[PDB]
Parts: C-alpha cells; sequence; structure tokens
C-alpha cells in the first residue's frame, strides 16, 4: 500500500518500486529508496524457442531499457484533442517464458516410413489449444 | 494353432488416419487352407485381405490380414471378432477384442534421469531414462531423437504399462536409450516425445543434456548498467 | 531538470525547468499541466529562441514554473508539453515528480534458482 509499482516486466522478471520514508521530522531530509528484485533462471537456453541452443551464463540488466514509456497518450488542449509521444527513445530478448503466453515447436515423428511434422508444447502447460 | 488380435493403437489413428484390425495366425503348417475374416455383432460381412508371410525356421507360416474399419467401429466399442478357419482345426477359433468404458482422461508427466555418475568412470556407455507416469487408458508411444534427427528403432526400448500401486488408475511406463561415452561427453542434446490423448497439443517433449541435469558447478555472470537513468 | 537543493531550504518557492533544444526552424510552444488542467500563464515564463554557439542552424529555449515548498514536498505532479512542426506526431509530454527522481536508497535484490523458468 504504501510502495507503488514502476515496471513489472515478465522475460527479465525485473520489478521496481519507489517509496518514501518520513525519516525524523524535518521536510527536507526524507529519503528516497528504489527496489530491485530479479529473478534469473539456471536451466533455460540462449533461445527459449529452441531447446538445441547451448545454456546460457551471461545476465545483462539495463535499467535504462526497462523504465521507459512507449504509447502515446491524449492530450486536451481546450479546442482539440492529440496523441502525444511519451519518450523518444522508443529485439528484446526474453530470458524467461510468460505465463499469459503459449510456446511451440515442430518436431518430425517418424512411424512405417512416414514422416508427420506436429506441432508440440515446449512449456509443460501453459495455454491449451 | 495360437492366434493373436492385436487391437488398433492410438498412434495409428492419429499418424495414419485410418483404422485397422489385425489377427495375426502363427503355428501354420499350410498356407493354403487357411482363411482370416472380420464378423460384425449382426452378422454383416467385413472385407479382409490376407496375405501369407515368408516360412519361419520352425517349420512354421504366419498369415497377416489388414482390414479397414471405421474409427467409429472400434471407439463405439462395438466387440468385434476375428474368423480362422483351418482344415487341421476341428472348431474354429475366435477371439473378442474390445475397449473398454468408463475410462476418464489424465494428463501424463514426463521426466528425464541423466546417467548416474559412477557409470560414466568406467567410459562404456551411458545411459538416459524416460520416465511418464500418471495417465490412463494405457496406450503410450515413445520415440528418442537426437537434435532433431529421429533415432533408430533399435537403439531404445520401451516397456509395457504396469498399474500404479500407490494410486489406482493412473499407469505408468520408461524408455531407455544407451549411448557412447565420448558421444555424451562431447555435449550433444537427446529429446524424449510421447503421444496421448490426454495432452491438450497430443504431444510433448523434453530435452536434457550435459550441462542441464545433475551438473558438476554452475557459473553464472551478471551485469546491471545504467541504475542511475531516467525512470519518470 | 528538478529543483536546485539549496532552495527548497528557505521553505519560500521551487523551480522548474523544461528545455528545449536542437530543433529547427526557430519556432516553439511550451504550456505546462497539472492532473491535466492547464495552469494560469503567470505562473511561468517562456523566452525567446535563441541560437546554439555550438551548432550552426540550431536553437533552444527554456520555461520556468514556480511552486511552492509545500506543494513539491506534497507529491504532485506537472506535465510540459512541447509542440514543434518536426515532431513525428506535433506534440510530446514529460511529467516530473517528486517520488521518481534521485533516490539515497539503492535496495537491489537478486534470488538464483534452477527451477523458476518462467515468470506470471
Ligand atoms: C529462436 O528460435 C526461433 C524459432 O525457431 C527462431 O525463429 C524462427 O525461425 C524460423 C526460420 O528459421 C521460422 O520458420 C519461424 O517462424 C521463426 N519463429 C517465429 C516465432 O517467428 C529465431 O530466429 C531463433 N533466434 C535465434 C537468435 O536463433
Amino acid at each position: 500500500d504504501e510502495r507503488i509499482v514502476l515496471v513489472d516486466n515478465k522475460c527479465k522478471c525485473a520489478r521496481i518500486t519507489s517509496r518514501i520514508i518520513r525519516s525524523s521530522e524535518d521536510p527536507n531530509e526524507d529519503i528516497v529508496e528504489r527496489n530491485i528484485r530479479i529473478i534469473v533462471p539456471l536451466n533455460n537456453r540462449e533461445n527459449i524457442s529452441d531447446p538445441t541452443s547451448p545454456l546460457r551464463t551471461r545476465f545483462v540488466y539495463h535499467l535504462s531499457d526497462l523504465c521507459k514509456k512507449c504509447d502515446p497518450t491524449e492530450v486536451e488542449l481546450d479546442n482539440q484533442i492529440v496523441t502525444a509521444t511519451q519518450s523518444n527513445i522508443c529485439t528484446e530478448t526474453c530470458y524467461t517464458y510468460d505465463r499469459n503466453k503459449c510456446y511451440t515447436a515442430v518436431v518430425p515423428l517418424v512411424y512405417g516410413g512416414e514422416t508427420k511434422m506436429v506441432e508440440t508444447a515446449l512449456t509443460p502447460d501453459a495455454c491449451y489449444p | 494353432i495360437r492366434v493373436f488380435a492385436i487391437p488398433p493403437s492410438f498412434a495409428s489413428i492419429f499418424l495414419t488416419k485410418s483404422t485397422k484390425l489385425t489377427c495375426l495366425v502363427t503355428d501354420l503348417t499350410t498356407y493354403d487352407s487357411v482363411t482370416i475374416s472380420w464378423t460384425r455383432q449382426n452378422g454383416e460381412a467385413v472385407k479382409t485381405h490376407t496375405n501369407i508371410s515368408e516360412s519361419h525356421p520352425n517349420a512354421t507360416f504366419s498369415a497377416v490380414g489388414e482390414a479397414s474399419i471405421c474409427e467409429d467401429d472400434w471407439n463405439s466399442g462395438e466387440r468385434f471378432t476375428c474368423t480362422v478357419t483351418h482344415t487341421d482345426l476341428p472348431s474354429p477359433l475366435k477371439q473378442t477384442i474390445s475397449r473398454p468404458k468408463g475410462v476418464a482422461l489424465h494428463r501424463p508427466d514426463v521426466y528425464l534421469l541423466p546417467p548416474a555418475r559412477e557409470q560414466l568412470n568406467l567410459r562404456e556407455s551411458a545411459t538416459i531414462t524416460c520416465l511418464v507416469t500418471g495417465f490412463s487408458p494405457a496406450d503410450v508411444f515413445v520415440q528418442w531423437m537426437q537434435r532433431g534427427q529421429p533415432l533408430s528403432p533399435e537403439k531404445y526400448v520401451t516397456s509395457a504399462p504396469m498399474p500404479e500401486p500407490q494410486a489406482p488408475g493412473r499407469y505408468f511406463a520408461h524408455s531407455i536409450l544407451t549411448v557412447s561415452e565420448e558421444e555424451w561427453n562431447t555435449g550433444e542434446t537427446y529429446t524424449c516425445v510421447v503421444a496421448h490423448e490426454a495432452l491438450p497439443n497430443r504431444v510433448t517433449e523434453r530435452t536434457v543434456d550435459k550441462s542441464t541435469g545433475k551438473p558438476t558447478l554452475y557459473n553464472v555472470s551478471l551485469v546491471m548498467s545504467d541504475t542511475a537513468g531516467t525512470c519518470y
């Protein structure tokens, strides 16, 4: 209740919260706190959509490209309504999987000579077809 | 003279889309006096094609009969009987095959166990096991692969399903594959593919290698830059 | 630019700065907002475009807004709407606030696991 969520990334599992604590009583001596929580996977591979990819042992977390806003907002100017660009900075790699997303693959299946490629489910359960 | 009747399998339905019935007959001395036919409960005739195999070393002959039936015929549970007639048999042999009812659907679970640590020290071979448990009914199809290349039907073995003593109604089976010690030490990948009706997409796969699954050490590197950037 | 630290110690007022730079031609329109309602024009002063010494053909301008110290310490939000012909959508917006500024504390936490391969 006393914390405000800024970003809730799922691919990098990054979550940032900010909070002001009323330390002492002088209004000019209150500290501003920034919390970062990162969960890293140790079993996932380089490309989450290809099981043959090698393992990944290097993780990079840029905070300038995480707390960024990229959706035009509406602004009232007393004579019209316009769309405004939040940031000008606006291929990112997905470290972990997303529950709200489904991951599938193509695999050759041989039986009596004939080969039937069928869609698989890399994720354990995720969504249903 | 014994007759073996094999009901259609789920894999044959999925990958061929044509239900077939087979009642293999062995221990036959003469192939010119054999006849394989299928009759329905009401007596309607079913077209059956009879094939004659080669000569077995034990002075026996086998006849193979493949016939096309509708998926409904089998799935409806309609009881079918294969008719075999021979001059040496005073009475024709009858076999009863049907699919039981009152069976629910349970999603199976798949796990791979890496080769034992004290097996690699002998530097002879490695064994990988694919354990699938918690499913009903008891028809499964497990196929092994190596980095997208289907493996030969001879390098791996599979066992018939058996009941689970703990929870009745859920079964299990496993597939064992052997590999060269140097091949596994190189770092090649292997996959376990299982086909069953209970799965949402009806096929699942899992992947193991040397680096994943009971490893020796964990090497991680982390970089956190731009920690004082603009957030707003 | 957030207000200076040495200004808020007087308990009198604050000063927020909206800076627009490197644009051609020399035409710019800046307006301040709070909670979606336009502010009174006097609360702010906007200057005329001026040349940039280090880059020919480019200009810059400024805007200054004055607010109370207690209002800034409470945690209100402000907005600078800037319009120029060369923008992709002709209108841009930024927002400043006390909480989302320079933090004294960086409580970083990292959790390692070999089974959490997915995040909701
Ligand atoms: C990670 O894996 C995916 C899936 O294989 C790669 O993208 C696929 O590329 C093939 C052709 O090579 C296409 O048939 C698929 O449609 C692509 N997938 C999607 C979702 O569009 C992707 O290129 C791989 N990434 C790297 C870096 O190799």
